[PDB]
Order: structure tokens, then C-alpha cells, then sequence
């Protein structure tokens, strides 16, 4: 069936990826953060969300396998990816062909 | 005649859709003047070319 | 810190050098893409009649070159025409993923920009389609006039001509994959394809048809 | 048989012949189309393009907010207890959230807010639609005063009798404001 | 005409504040922000009606007030000033940036000259205010346009 | 990879749906050629409209309402302002009553002109699609004159009447259009009634009898093509539609051919109500009414409680009074109704939209019982369906 | 590398022949809806066939997920090679012929039979359910309109005493317009013209899915350069079928003495430099004046008839066009 | 194929005349002139495709006499 949750920064699928063609499983969840490259990442914050991704799968490992629950995880990752930006950890990309700044504008801290 | 922000003008020229409406001027600019028409319900202001507008006493 | 939501500095130098000929053969690349971009025939809410009026006679759609193709494989442009809810949210990112790689979404209407009148209190509207797909040209108005949608295509043709031929490596998506194993209990699907011949319509149930 | 297929086919071999000359006679007609970047169509007198603002007229009373469908117009005001009146300092209407319903321009006694005619406002970034109080107070774009538009008129603004705005050398709207002031 | 060389790059470094008169259907404006951008100049295409008073937006930090929509308070987002913020990001191995303003025909005449007298007082920074329409794209300095 | 089995093949109609009535999803299943089951998956355009209405005043809600039946427009504003004007007893001036009838009959002409475009493309002829939107832009520019938008988002109906009176060259500009368009209603009738291929696509296709079409809950030209002759303008004596003579078009056959000729004769009958309402407008045209307010400016037969566009311009803090309601308006697709129950504050407690296109849709699985694949869209188009009214 | 001069001069007029028929589609079909057509590119739309095809090259021709790889790519290459090989028949001009094959209106019907395999190995390989339903339907439409089209050529080969396409158009060159084959075969020409229109034109084809019996046809999962072969390879057959109408029935390169007044679709004066080049290229290409009347007809006939469904599309080829194709052949014989 | 004598009569000098003819009488031409207009484009198309990006049919800027 391939239940999934496709937001802009988060693509949580229900199944493991075998060279592009995703096969739907019952055990695993694939996640790739920023398929479009809007935020320029680094070495640390690509490992920081694994402290939130593997937390949210483990903490919510008692509920059903619905796309309402794959969305309810993904709405917490994309609220952790924003908390990286408001802590100034990562930054927007500037090689990107679009420049809409979807997670708020750059602003200074306290005027 | 010079049109100051607050005079009551009306269009005179016949080759324009806003043909004889009168309204209050607002926000004169470097070469253009805008006239708040107040037509019926929603008051719509259209610019004009600082001429063609006979004021009303 | 110093700046909330900071901008990452470009450490790559962008050595985008060429001669006159390769920028003459880049003018042919950029002209042939802006002049014939084919829209997907997408429409959800009220701002499809505003865009379907542009296909017709009083405003010609196929005058800038826009022939509407009703499948995401042939088309490249997609005008986000109407409200996207929580359903039709993954049916639109599926419509965006299945397009050839120079896509150029434009937004349209106040509901795909911010969720116009459904920003204050609606329990299922994705407020703005930039939460789902990258938009090239925004377009407010409720609905936009069919003279104003052809304005946003005019702004979009200014965006295709900026595009460089050797910067085509960012036109392909990236792979930052991870994998975690869950312990969720799987459920059977709800909507199987039976409505009439379901064995719940043919007869009233017992213990309720007595007083019927 | 051999005496039917040349007579059971002329029943529709001549219906296309009276369908071909009908469609071929649509090519003789004049193409009714309004080319946008060269013949912009003049909007109506009541068309609601975008909002115009006057900074020294809105005394911070927020009836622009209380009749807004979504409580949009951001009124930043201090109480200003030194001169015994409340005065604002900012007024921002987020376009993109702004449907053009114009309830602010209806429920106002002091005639501050007002609608312009421009509609070709289609940017590259949504945060460039947050029009400031001096960015809403700019001049409208009038489609007549542009030396590339040949601005054709709308229906219900042509003279009575003609249903096209293309080949119209003169004329006006089909009624008068005051013909009957000196007559009756 | 058809084959454009690199005269638009040297005309912008000479005058400092250009004024493009492009056909009003677009598409042929942007072939000159590519020769500009191939020669190291970065380009920040803003919107001309969206910019408020250009003293408070380009060189000063401005409070962008978000849409509270009745379910928030009156927030103030103090964005950094655009020209000094987008110049500190760009390393000095490249040249400056330009402000390719689109729909520039709705700026007042005072704000044209402020975009003219700021590109000299600011080093390695230019503006290309696209204004008006014509049958063929042609340019001229903003110094001649405000006196026209 | 695909295999060729002997089971009934189930195909998904897709929510992409390249048509002009919105986004459905039909999991229809095939048995070679005749379909055997079909479930509609709707709700793709549910923006939460009954939850909005509990937190809005009335004058904040009239911009929201012309999005349910967004083909029509001000058929939905008529029901919303008729929820407290029929409950608080606010009297409507009779010139506004005849002004509403002109707008509601201009919408029904523009309603049937949006159904007819995609429907004739579904059953055959593809080139009259572009000659029909050309007839729709004349109704748009008439709405653009009086109201400030084309087809939706025109805050024109108020609780005390109508928003503002017409323009100057307006009544003589219907008389150009609504005496040019009426030769073309008789033109679209000859596409389907003649040419014996299109009647070989509509005779017996999607049939329903009278007693099941009343039992399933149907209104408008799905009910009247089942031989019922129930029209809510004649039944509920609603807003001076009883001051005119006109007929209710019935075709008692039931098939999809019966729904074409009702929806053609409701265009032609709407032009008759326009010509009698322009001639019966109590102050005449507005360019002649404001003159008579100038020559006799103290107090005349004019400047009455009628001969004006609104009774009293109401306050924005207008409390909907306490008591239930159900207000019926025969829309262009059926009967549209809201169920208002309000507390004495400025918000209602509940606003149950009864969509005219919701309850016409549930017969589509029953109509698609043994029908072929080639006439699936000719059933789906002939309900005058608009997703946005269904899904709300 | 194509050192034959006639073989390059034919490959250009088979390439510019497409861009005529693409541009003529977007201006005739925009005339009959009272709109402009594609302006703003070229002068008035002349670069709309160039720019629509040039953007198809610059797109990512990506595959679907689980698809056959060698038959996806070979899908369009079987539809378009035999309709490009069969331009070797058409002898436009008195002083021009690429190859005088001793048959060739039988080689054209032979090569046009391979195209149902190209719609089969593309409908199968794209690998969703709505392209097998659309591929098996598109293959079963070139099947039914092929026997009527091959019997229209049987009759005009009886009169011509051969299959050589020069010897056919030489039998109509003795009386100018009196001996065109349309006047002697008025019922075998409509059998040619309805069947040829039902194998390449856009009225009896399920690719615009406004009827929704399938999703978007068999070319649904195709993109990019592969889609350009299904799109700019459909007008290659519209031109060739319209050429062979104006070769078989209407006389190719045949017309009476041009010495007439100014009303001969030309300028004003008698002996100008403008009519000498409107004659000499007409003394090189006379058929593409005639061949761009049926391309003008087939575009105009698209908006004339309604979209006939596939249930009645194969109730036309088998049940009507084939029995009329038989009795035309006997009437062209003695009986 | 002629090298440069008869080729330039087809490719360049006569299609440059049609582009003057295409600009002047295209929208104001009659029902008979329009069908002849489509024939010269479908015949001189490899000539008219060469001088395609040199001529622009954009309308002349107005004078704003009001
Ligand atoms: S903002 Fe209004 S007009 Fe625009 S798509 Fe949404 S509902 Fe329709
Ligand atoms: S509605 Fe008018 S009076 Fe009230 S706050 Fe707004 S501008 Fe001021
Ligand atoms: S335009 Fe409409 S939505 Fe926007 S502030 Fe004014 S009344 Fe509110």
C-alpha cells in the first residue's frame, strides 16, 4: 500500500528503500530529510534529528500503522528542524533556485 | 490649475472610462494625482495625469 | 545567538565562466524552455475557473506558448489552482514528484500562498503550498483575474531566463536516507473497492427492523 | 447489399458537409481575444484591486480588524498618553492572506482605506507581499497611462448596441449621470 | 538585437544604477542577469512595490509585522538590513551584488534617485531597476532617467 | 508488473481528475465492459466550513460563502443573509427584492453555462466548449460592474437588502446580452436533440424513476427530470418570484437526455424572469431614479422604504437572535439549505449546510449499475456536480 | 555520412514538413475558436514547433519505478522508423525521385503494419494498468483501419497497371485534371481518406482522456525525448498519409499550363522574379501545395466531427469501411 | 541544387517580402486573403524559419496624447 507522509523537508515512508524503488514493509520506516535542498546542512545536525527520529518512532511504537500516525511523527520532525533554525544551527541554501524562505525570514535576536 | 490634496475635482475628457465622476483628490505625486471616487459602496481611487480635471467650488 | 534563521554563506565560489558561443547556445536553451512550458491541468477549488477561463477565447492561454497537458509526465509547469487540504496534500506531492526535472511550480490564489481565508481556523487545510513543494512565482488575489494569471507567467519567464545551463546539478533531488524499525501494529485497509455489492446493503439488520 | 452502402452512408456524408462549412465559417470571423501584455482590459469602477492607505487618517480604532474575515490588518499602536489621543505607528496588511473582499473600506467613517485598481502583483517571495504603511500608500498603476497597452474597455462599459471592445473608436457608457437635471 | 555580448556587464560597473526597458511579456529581461551573473556579480531580485521606504529596508533594520490573524499578538520581526546582510555573506573573491528590482515602474521619483545616490555611496553594490516597456530591450543609466 | 486475471478489474479514477468539476475519486470496478460497483471517495476539498461559521459574525462570513457552490456565486450569499433576516424579522425593501431576483437569475444562467461546457465535451462535441465560455464572460462583466469581482467573492447580499444599487449603463446592457443570448439557448438544444449519435449516448443512460428519485433525496434538474415538478421558487413563496409568470420545465423520462432538456429550458426560463424584473423594478433604472431624487429632493413617491437598495445599514455587531431555522433556496444544482441555530451572541451555534450537490451525488453509485465504461463521465457530468459544494 | 544528396534533401523536407504541420495545427485550431494562437514566439508562431520540440530534449527522460528497460526505450523507436522509412516512396517533382522501387504503395502498407507492435511494446513496458488497457486499445485500432486502406490502393493499382509510384502518377499526367484518379475512384478515395485519418489523426484517438475510459492513453508514463517521438512522430505520418492522398488519387506534380492571370495564388504582374520562383520550386515541389490541403483538411476535420468512442470506432472499420472497400474493388474491375 | 543563384530567391529575398506582407494585412485581411496567407507560410517555411529571430512583431509604442 505504501503508507507515507510527504511534507517538504521530511519524506517518511513505510518501507525500506532498495535502490530507488521503495517496497512497502511492515517493520521499517525510511526518512530522508530535505530532498529538495533548502537548508544547507552540516555534519552535526544531520545526526541531531536521529536523536529525534529514532526517539519518535520508539516512543510512539504502540499505535497503529496508519498514515495519520506517520504524519503525526513527521509533524514533530518538521517542528524539530525548525527548532534547529531558531537556534541558528543550520542555515538556508543560497545555491537553491527558489528563494521563498518557508520557515520564516532571517531575523536578528532581540532587535 | 494646481490641485492640492483636499480639493474636489471631476474628470473632463471623453476618451476615458472614468468619464464624469467627481471625488476628492488624495496623495499627489511627481506627475500624477489620485482621485478617490467613492462610487456607490467601495471607494476606489484612480490616478490621473495632473490635468483634465476641472475642480468644483 | 545573533540571527534567528540564519543564511548559510556560499563557500563554493561559483566559477560559472563561458565564452560567447556557450552563452549563445545557452540562450537557445533558456528561450526554448520559457516559451513553450506546458502546464499540468490541475485544479481543485474556485481558482480553476479563473484558470479555465484563460484556456478559452477571451484570453488565449496558448499565446505565450502554454499547451495544457493532463498528465505529469508530459507537463512541466504546474499552477497550484485552489485549496489543498490534508487529503490532496500527498496526492499533490505525488503530482510534483512525477515530473521531468525543470518543473517550476507557481502558486495561485490566496489559499496556496498562506491559506487565505482558511488560515484563521480550519482543522484541515495546508496553509500555503510552500509547506509541500517549492514555488517559483506567487500570485495573490481571491480569485486572481485571468489577466493576472498571465502576469505571473510573465514573471515566470523572467525566472527561466536567469537559469544557468551548468547549474543543472541542483535540479536533481538528494538522498539523505535513514532507516528505523517500528513496532506499530498494522491494520487492514478501510476503503476497498466495493459499494453496491457489499454484504451490508441488501437487507436490514435483525433486532432493529421490528419497530421499523 | 450492393444497393445500400452508397445510400445508407449519404445520411451522414452530407451532415459533415453542413458541419464543415459551419466550422469553416468561424475562421472568417474576428478573433475575440484580449492579449494581456499589450491590450490590458480596463477594470470596472467597483473592481477591488488592492488596498490604498492614508497614514494620517486611521486613528487606531481597529474596525478594519473587527470586520475583516480573518482579522488581518496589523495595527501597531501606542496609547500616547502625553497628547491625550491614541496614535499608531505601523499598519501592515499581509497580501497572500488578503482576500479582496473590502470590508475595511465599507465600515469606516473617516474614509481612510480605499481600493486601487492594480492586480498584477505577483512576486517571487511571499514575505515581499507584507506591504508596509508607506508601501501601500504608493500610487496605483493605471492601464491607460502606459505607452504599450492599447487599453480596451469592458462589457457594460461599451455604448449600447455593441458587444465588443476591440474596434471602438469613440463612445462612452450607455447612460448619463445628469441629463435630467435641466430637462424635467 | 540577437547576439548579445558582455556590454551589459561593463555598463553597470560604469554607471552604477541602470534602468532596463524590457518587453512587457518578460523572458528577454533575464538573459542579462545571466551575463551579469556569469561575471561573478551575484543577483538579488527583489520586488519594487513590496519594498517600503528604501532607507528603512535596504540600509536599516526594519520591523516586518507578521499576520496575526486574530489568533496571535502583534509580533515584530526585526529583519537585518538587506544590502549589508547579503554583502557580508558573499566573500570578496567575487564582486558585489545587484538589486534586480522587478515591476519597478511603481516606485516614486524620489525613490528612484535614492537608488541612484546609494550605489555610489555603497562600494561594490549596484541596482538594475527594470522600469517601463519597449519593443526591444535597451538600457540607460538612472542618472538620465530621473531627469527625463 | 501487470498480470491478466479473470477477476473483476478495479480501476481508480484518480483524484488528479482532468475535468472542471473538482476532485472525486471513484474506485469503479469493471466486469469486462459493464461496471458492477463504484464507491465515491469524497472529502478532498473539506476546508472546515461549518467549524468556521461558529467563530464568525455574519458580515465576516459572506466572503466565505461563495465558495461552496463556486460555479454560481451569489446563490450561497442568498442563503446566508436569509438566515437572520428571516429570523430577526428585518424587512427587505422591495427594490432590493427585485435586485436580488436579477442577480440570482443571472447566476443560474451562469450556472448552467458552466455545466454545459464540460458536459458537451464529455458526450461528444469538443469545439462548442470554447464558444460557451465566450458567453460566460458577458455575465462576468455584468457582475463586475455592480459587484467588485467576476463570479465569486462579491459581498453583494446584505441582511437588510442588497449592498449597493447598480451602475448606470447596466439595464440597457442586459438588454443587449439577455436578448442576444436567447437565440443561443435554442442553438445548444439542437446539438443533442438532433444528430442521432448523441441521443444514442443519452437514451436510457443513467435512468431513475420518480419514486426512487424522491426517496433518495434529490432536488433541482435531477428531480425535475424524474417527472416531479417540484421547484422551490413556486413552492416556498420566496422573495418576489410570485410576481412573475414563468413555467417549471419537466421532462418525465428519467434518462440523461431528460436532464439536458431541463437544464436548457431553465436557461430560457431565466431570461423570461429577467425581462419581467427589469421592467418591473420599482424605481426603474438607476440613471432615472437618482434624477427623480434630484428634481424632487425633499420627499416624493421616491425615497420611500422601497425604491432603495437597503432598509437600514446594519451594525457590524449584529446579534443573530435565538431560535432554530432552515432556509431553502433553489440553487442551480438543487436545493441549498442552511440550518441555523443561534444563541443571542454574534456567532451562531451551528450552521449545517445542506448542499444541493451532496445529496444528488449518492445516486451515482446506483446509476452506475450495469452501465458501460464509456458513459461513466456522462453520468458524472449530468449531476451538475461541483466538488466544493459536496466536500464543503 | 549521408553522401547521397537526394537522401539529405528528403530528410529536410521530412523535417520541415513536421514543423509546418505542428504550426498549422496551432493556428487553424486557434482560428476556429476565435483566438490568436501562439504569438510572442518568432514573428507570429513560426518558432512554436522549434521551441516545443527543443524543450523536450532538455528534460530528464526518467523511467517509472518497476518497468522494462529495453522495451521502454525501444517503444517509440518502432512507431517512428517505418513511418520515416516510407518517405522513400513519395516522388514529389518531375525531375526528382529518391528510389524507383518496383513496388512501394505495397511497401508502404507493409511498413505501416509494424506500428501496432510499437504501441504494444510501449503500452506493456511503461508498466501500469492504464497503459495496458490503452496499449491494447491503440493496437486494436491500427488493426481495423488497415484492410480498408490496403483495398483503396488495390483499386488504384488496378487502373495504373503497377505499384511503382512514378507509374501511378504518370497515368494522371496526360490530361492534367481530367485524369486525376479522384474522378474515376470517388468511393475508394473516401475509403483511403477515412482510414488514413483513423490511423494517425487526433479525432479517433484515446490520448486526450476527457472521456476517462483510461488515464491518459498509452503514452501516459512517457516523458522527454521519448515523448517527442510519440508527438513529433505522429505528424510525420499525418504528412505522409496526406502526401500519398495527393500522390495516388490527386496527381502528384501534375497541373496544366501556368500562364494565367494574377488569380493563380501568386502576385500581380505576369513575369516577375517572384512568380519565377513560385514556379521553379513548384517545378521542384508541386505536391506539397496539394499535400498541405489535406493537412489543412485533417486539422479542420478534427473540429467538425464529434469524438466517436472506441465501441463505434471498430464498428466503422470492420462493418463499414471494409465492405465498401470490397465492392469498390469489384466496381473498379468489370463485374 | 543551385549553389547561390536560385536558392537565395527561395530562402531569403522572397520570404523577406512575405514578412512585410504578414505584418500589414493579417488581422484586417478578408476571408479570401487569409487562406492565401496560410499557403505562403506553408511553402516558404524553410525560408521564413531563417529570418525568424531578426523581425519582431511587437506593437509600436503609443504616444499618450490624452
Ligand atoms: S483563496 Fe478563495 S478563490 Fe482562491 S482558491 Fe481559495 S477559495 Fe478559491
Ligand atoms: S476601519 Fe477606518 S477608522 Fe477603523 S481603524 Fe481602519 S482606517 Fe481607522
Ligand atoms: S481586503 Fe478584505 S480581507 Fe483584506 S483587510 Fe480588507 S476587508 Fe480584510
Amino acid at each position: 500500500m505504501l503508507l507515507k507522509s510527504t511534507t517538504r523537508h521530511v519524506h517518511i515512508y513505510a518501507g525500506h528503500v532498495v535502490d530507488g524503488e521503495v517496497h512497502p514493509d511492515t517493520e521499517t520506516l525510511t526518512l530522508n530529510v530535505d530532498p529538495d535542498n533548502e537548508l544547507e546542512w552540516n555534519e552535526a545536525a544531520l545526526a541531531k534529528v536521529e536523536a529525534k527520529f529514532r526517539e519518535l518512532v520508539a516512543n510512539a511504537a504502540g499505535e497503529d500503522l496508519t498514515e495519520y500516525n506517520l504524519r503525526r511523527i513527521g509533524s514533530d520532525l518538521e517542528h524539530f528542524i525548525r527548532s534547529l533554525l531558531m537556534q541558528g544551527e543550520i542555515g538556508y541554501n543560497l545555491n537553491s533556485r527558489v528563494r521563498n524562505y518557508s520557515l520564516g525570514i532571517p531575523r536578528v535576536n532581540h532587535s | 490649475m494646481t490641485i492640492l490634496p483636499g480639493m474636489t475635482v471631476k474628470v473632463t475628457n471623453p476618451n476615458d472610462t472614468y468619464y464624469q465622476f467627481q471625488g476628492i483628490v488624495q496623495r499627489i505625486t511627481d506627475g500624477k494625482v489620485a482621485v478617490l471616487f467613492e462610487g456607490g459602496n467601495w471607494d476606489k481611487l484612480v490616478t490621473f495625469q495632473a490635468s483634465e480635471l476641472e475642480p468644483v467650488v | 545567538p545573533a540571527i534567528l534563521n540564519p543564511i548559510a554563506r556560499p563557500e563554493v565560489p561559483q566559477e560559472l565562466a563561458e565564452n560567447i558561443i556557450l552563452t549563445s547556445l545557452n540562450d537557445v536553451y533558456d528561450w526554448a524552455r520559457l516559451s513553450s512550458l506546458w502546464p499540468l491541468m490541475y485544479g481543485t477549488a474556485c481558482c480553476f475557473i479563473e484558470f479555465a477561463a484563460m484556456i478559452g477565447s477571451r484570453f488565449d492561454f496558448d499565446r505565450f506558448g502554454l499547451v495544457p497537458r493532463n498528465s505529469p509526465r508530459q507537463a512541466d509547469l504546474i499552477i497550484t489552482s485552489g485549496t489543498i487540504t490534508m487529503k490532496m496534500a500527498p496526492a499533490l506531492v505525488r503530482l510534483y514528484e512525477q515530473m521531468p526535472s525543470p518543473k517550476y511550480v507557481i502558486a495561485m490564489g490566496a489559499c496556496t500562498i498562506t491559506g487565505g481565508m482558511f488560515s484563521s481556523d480550519s482543522y484541515s487545510a495546508v496553509r500555503g503550498v510552500d509547506k509541500l513543494i517549492p514555488v517559483d512565482v506567487y500570485l495573490p488575489g481571491c480569485p486572481p483575474r485571468p489577466e493576472a494569471i498571465m502576469d505571473a507567467i510573465v514573471k515566470l519567464r523572467k525566472k527561466i531566463a536567469n537559469e544557468h545551463i551548468n547549474e543543472r546539478g541542483n535540479l536533481a533531488q538528494t538522498h539523505r536516507l535513514f532507516t528505523a524499525k517500528h513496532k506499530m501494529k498494522p491494520v487492514p485497509p478501510i476503503l476497498t473497492g466495493q459499494y453496491l455489492n457489499a454484504p451490508s446493503r441488501q437487507a436490514p439488520p435483525p433486532a432493529l427492523a421490528a419497530a421499523m | 447489399q450492393i444497393t445500400n452502402y452508397a445510400k445508407e452512408a449519404v445520411q451522414s456524408a452530407k451532415y459533415i458537409g453542413q458541419g464543415l462549412s459551419v466550422t469553416f465559417d468561424h475562421m472568417r470571423r474576428r478573433p475575440i481575444t484580449v492579449q494581456y501584455p499589450y491590450e490590458k482590459l480596463i477594470p470596472s469602477e467597483r473592481f477591488r484591486g488592492r488596498i490604498h492607505f492614508e497614514f494620517d487618517k486611521c486613528i487606531a480604532c481597529e474596525v478594519c480588524v473587527r470586520v475583516c474575515p480573518i482579522n488581518l490588518p496589523v495595527v501597531d499602536w501606542v496609547f500616547n498618553k502625553e497628547l491625550k489621543k491614541k496614535e499608531l505607528k505601523h499598519y501592515s496588511i499581509d497580501f497572500g492572506v488578503c482576500i479582496f473582499c473590502a470590508n475595511c473600506v465599507e465600515y469606516c467613517p473617516t474614509n481612510c482605506l480605499s481600493v486601487t485598481e492594480e492586480y498584477e502583483l505577483a512576486t517571487y517571495d511571499r514575505h515581499e507581499l507584507n506591504y508596509d504603511s508607506v508601501a501601500m500608500g504608493r500610487i496605483p498603476y493605471k492601464v491607460t497611462q502606459d505607452p504599450m497597452v492599447t487599453p480596451i474597455r469592458e462589457f457594460a462599459y461599451l455604448p449600447a448596441g455593441v458587444m465588443s471592445g476591440h474596434d471602438l473608436p469613440a463612445g462612452a457608457q450607455r447612460a448619463g449621470e445628469r441629463p435630467e437635471a435641466i430637462a424635467n | 538585437g540577437l547576439l548579445a555580448g558582455y556590454q551589459f556587464v561593463k555598463d553597470l560597473e560604469s554607471a552604477g544604477a541602470l534602468a532596463l526597458f524590457v518587453p512587457p511579456e518578460g523572458g528577454f529581461e533575464g538573459r542579462y542577469q545571466r551575463r551579469l551573473r556569469s561575471k561573478g556579480y551575484t543577483t538579488l531580485p527583489m520586488s519594487a512595490p513590496g519594498l517600503g521606504d528604501l532607507a528603512a529596508y535596504l540600509t536599516q533594520e526594519h520591523g516586518i509585522r507578521p499576520a496575526h490573524t486574530g489568533k496571535e499578538d502583534i509580533r515584530v520581526y526585526f529583519q537585518p538590513p538587506l544590502v549589508t546582510y547579503h554583502l557580508e555573506n558573499l566573500p570578496p573573491n567575487a564582486k558585489g551584488l545587484v538589486l534586480w528590482l522587478i515591476d519597478g515602474k511603481r516606485l516614486s521619483k524620489q525613490e528612484f534617485a535614492y537608488l541612484a545616490q546609494l550605489t555610489q555611496t555603497l562600494p561594490k553594490f549596484k541596482v538594475v531597476v527594470e522600469v517601463g516597456g519597449d519593443r526591444v530591450v535597451r538600457w540607460e543609466p538612472l542618472a538620465d532617467w530621473v531627469a527625463a | 508488473k501487470i498480470e491478466t486475471r479473470t477477476e473483476p478489474m478495479v480501476i481508480n479514477m484518480g483524484p488528479h481528475h482532468p475535468s472542471m468539476h473538482g476532485v472525486l475519486r471513484l474506485m469503479v470496478t469493471l466486469d469486462g465492459e459493464d461496471v458492477i460497483d463504484c464507491e465515491p471517495v469524497i472529502g478532498y476539498l473539506h476546508r472546515g466550513m461549518e467549524k468556521i461559521a461558529e467563530n464568525r459574525t455574519n458580515i465576516m462570513f459572506i466572503p466565505y460563502v461563495s465558495r461552496w457552490d463556486y460555479a454560481a456565486g451569489m446563490f450561497n450569499e442568498a442563503v446566508t443573509v436569509n438566515a437572520p433576516e428571516k429570523l430577526a424579522g428585518i424587512p427587505v425593501p422591495k427594490r432590493a427584492s427585485y435586485i436580488r431576483v436579477i442577480m440570482l437569475e443571472l447566476n443560474r444562467i451562469a450556472n448552467h453555462l458552466l455545466w454545459l461546457g464540460p458536459f458537451l465535451a464529455d458526450v461528444g462535441a469538443q469545439t462548442p466548449f470554447f464558444y460557451i465560455f465566450r458567453e460566460r464572460e458577458y455575465i462576468y462583466d455584468l457582475f463586475e460592474a455592480a459587484t467588485g469581482m467576476r463570479f465569486i467573492n462579491n459581498n453583494y447580499f446584505r441582511i437588510g437588502g442588497v449592498a449597493a444599487d447598480l451602475t448606470y449603463g447596466w439595464v440597457t446592457k442586459c438588454r443587449d446580452f439577455c436578448d442576444y443570448f436567447l437565440p443561443k439557448v435554442d442553438e445548444y438544444e439542437r446539438l443533442i436533440t438532433n444528430n442521432p449519435i448523441f441521443v444514442r449516448r443519452l437514451q436510457g443512460v443513467g435512468k431513475i424513476s420518480r419514486e426512487e428519485a424522491i426517496n433518495w433525496g434529490l432536488s433541482g434538474p435531477m428531480l425535475r427530470a424524474s417527472g416531479v415538478k417540484w421547484d422551490l421558487r413556486k413552492v416556498d413563496h420566496y422573495e418576489c418570484y410570485d410576481d412573475f409568470d414563468w413555467d417549471v420545465p419537466v421532462a418525465t423520462e428519467g434518462d440523461c437526455l431528460a436532464r439536458y432538456i431541463v437544464r436548457i429550458q431553465e436557461m430560457r426560463e431565466s431570461v423570461k424572469i429577467i425581462r419581467q424584473a427589469l421592467d418591473g423594478l420599482p424605481g426603474g433604472p438607476y440613471e432615472n431614479l437618482e434624477a427623480k431624487r434630484m428634481l424632487e429632493g425633499a420627499k416624493s413617491e421616491w425615497n420611500g422604504f422601497d425604491y432603495q437598495y437597503i432598509g437600514k445599514k446594519l451594525s457590524p455587531t449584529f446579534k443573530i437572535p435565538k431560535g432554530e431555522h432552515y432556509v431553502r433556496v433553489e440553487s442551480g444544482k438543487g436545493e441549498l439549505g442552511i440550518y441555523l441555530i443561534g444563541d443571542d451572541n454574534v456567532f451562531p451555534w451551528r450552521w449545517k449546510i445542506r448542499p444541493p450537490d451532496f445529496n444528488n451525488l449518492q445516486v451515482l453509485p446506483q446509476l452506475l449499475k450495469g452501465m458501460k465504461v464509456a458513459d461513466i463521465v456522462a453520468i458524472l457530468g449530468s449531476i451538475d456536480v461541483i466538488m466544493g459544494s459536496v466536500d464543503r | 555520412l549521408w553522401l547521397p544528396l537526394p537522401m539529405l534533401m528528403m530528410l529536410i523536407v521530412a523535417t520541415v514538413g513536421v514543423l509546418v504541420a505542428v504550426w498549422l495545427e496551432r493556428k487553424i485550431s486557434a482560428a476556429v475558436q476565435q483566438r490568436i494562437g501562439p504569438e510572442y514566439i518568432g514573428p507570429l508562431g513560426i518558432l512554436a514547433p522549434l521551441a516545443d520540440g527543443l524543450k523536450l530534449i532538455f528534460k530528464e527522460d526518467v523511467l517509472p519505478a518497476n518497468s522494462d528497460r529495453w522495451l521502454f526505450t525501444l517503444g517509440p523507436a518502432v512507431v517512428v522508423i517505418p513511418v520515416f522509412l516510407s518517405y522513400i516512396i513519395v516522388p514529389f517533382g518531375q525531375n526528382l525521385l529518391i528510389s524507383n522501387l518496383a513496388m512501394g504503395v505495397f511497401l508502404w502498407i507493409a511498413l505501416s503494419s509494424i506500428a501496432p507492435i510499437g504501441l504494444l511494446m510501449a503500452g506493456y513496458a511503461s508498466n501500469n494498468k492504464y497503459s495496458l488497457l490503452g496499449g491494447l486499445r491503440a493496437a486494436a485500432q491500427s488493426i481495423s483501419y488497415e484492410i480498408p486502406l490496403a483495398l483503396a490502393v488495390l483499386a488504384v493499382a488496378m487502373m495504373s497497371n503497377g505499384l511503382g509510384t512514378v507509374e501511378i502518377v504518370e497515368q494522371q499526367s496526360q490530361y492534367g485534371i481530367l485524369s486525376w484518379n479522384v474522378w474515376r475512384q470517388p468511393i475508394g478515395f473516401l475509403v483511403f481518406w477515412i482510414a488514413a485519418l483513423a490511423e494517425c489523426e487526433r479525432l479517433p484517438f484515446d490520448l486526450p482522456e476527457a472521456e476517462e475510459e483510461l488515464v491518459a492513453g498509452y503514452q501516459t508514463e512517457y516523458a522527454g525525448m521519448k515523448f517527442a517521438l510519440f508527438y513529433l512522430g505522429a505528424y510525420v505520418n499525418l504528412v505522409l498519409s496526406a502526401l500519398l492522398v495527393s500522390v495516388l488519387y490527386f496527381g502528384g506534380w501534375s497541373f496544366p499550363i501556368p500562364l494565367e492571370t494574377i488569380a493563380n495564388l501568386l502576385g500581380v504582374s505576369e513575369t516577375n522574379p517572384f512568380l519565377q520562383i513560385a514556379f521553379a520550386v513548384l517545378g521542384i515541389t508541386m505536391t506539397l501545395i496539394k499535400a498541405y490541403f489535406f493537412v489543412f483538411l485533417a486539422i479542420l476535420l478534427r473540429w467538425t466531427v464529434p469524438r466517436v468512442r472506441i465501441d463505434q470506432l471498430l464498428d466503422l472499420g470492420w462493418k463499414f469501411l471494409l465492405p465498401v472497400g470490397l465492392v469498390n474493388l469489384l466496381l473498379t474491375a468489370g463485374l | 541544387g543551385v549553389y547561390g543563384a536560385l536558392a537565395g530567391l527561395y530562402l531569403l529575398v522572397v520570404p523577406a517580402i512575405v514578412y512585410a506582407y504578414l505584418n500589414a494585412r493579417w488581422y484586417v485581411a478578408s476571408s479570401f486573403e487569409r487562406a492565401f496567407m496560410y499557403f505562403l507560410v506553408t511553402f516558404f517555411f524553410p525560408g521564413l524559419l531563417l529570418l525568424a529571430p531578426f523581425i519582431n512583431f511587437r506593437p509600436q509604442p503609443r504616444s499618450l496624447n490624452s
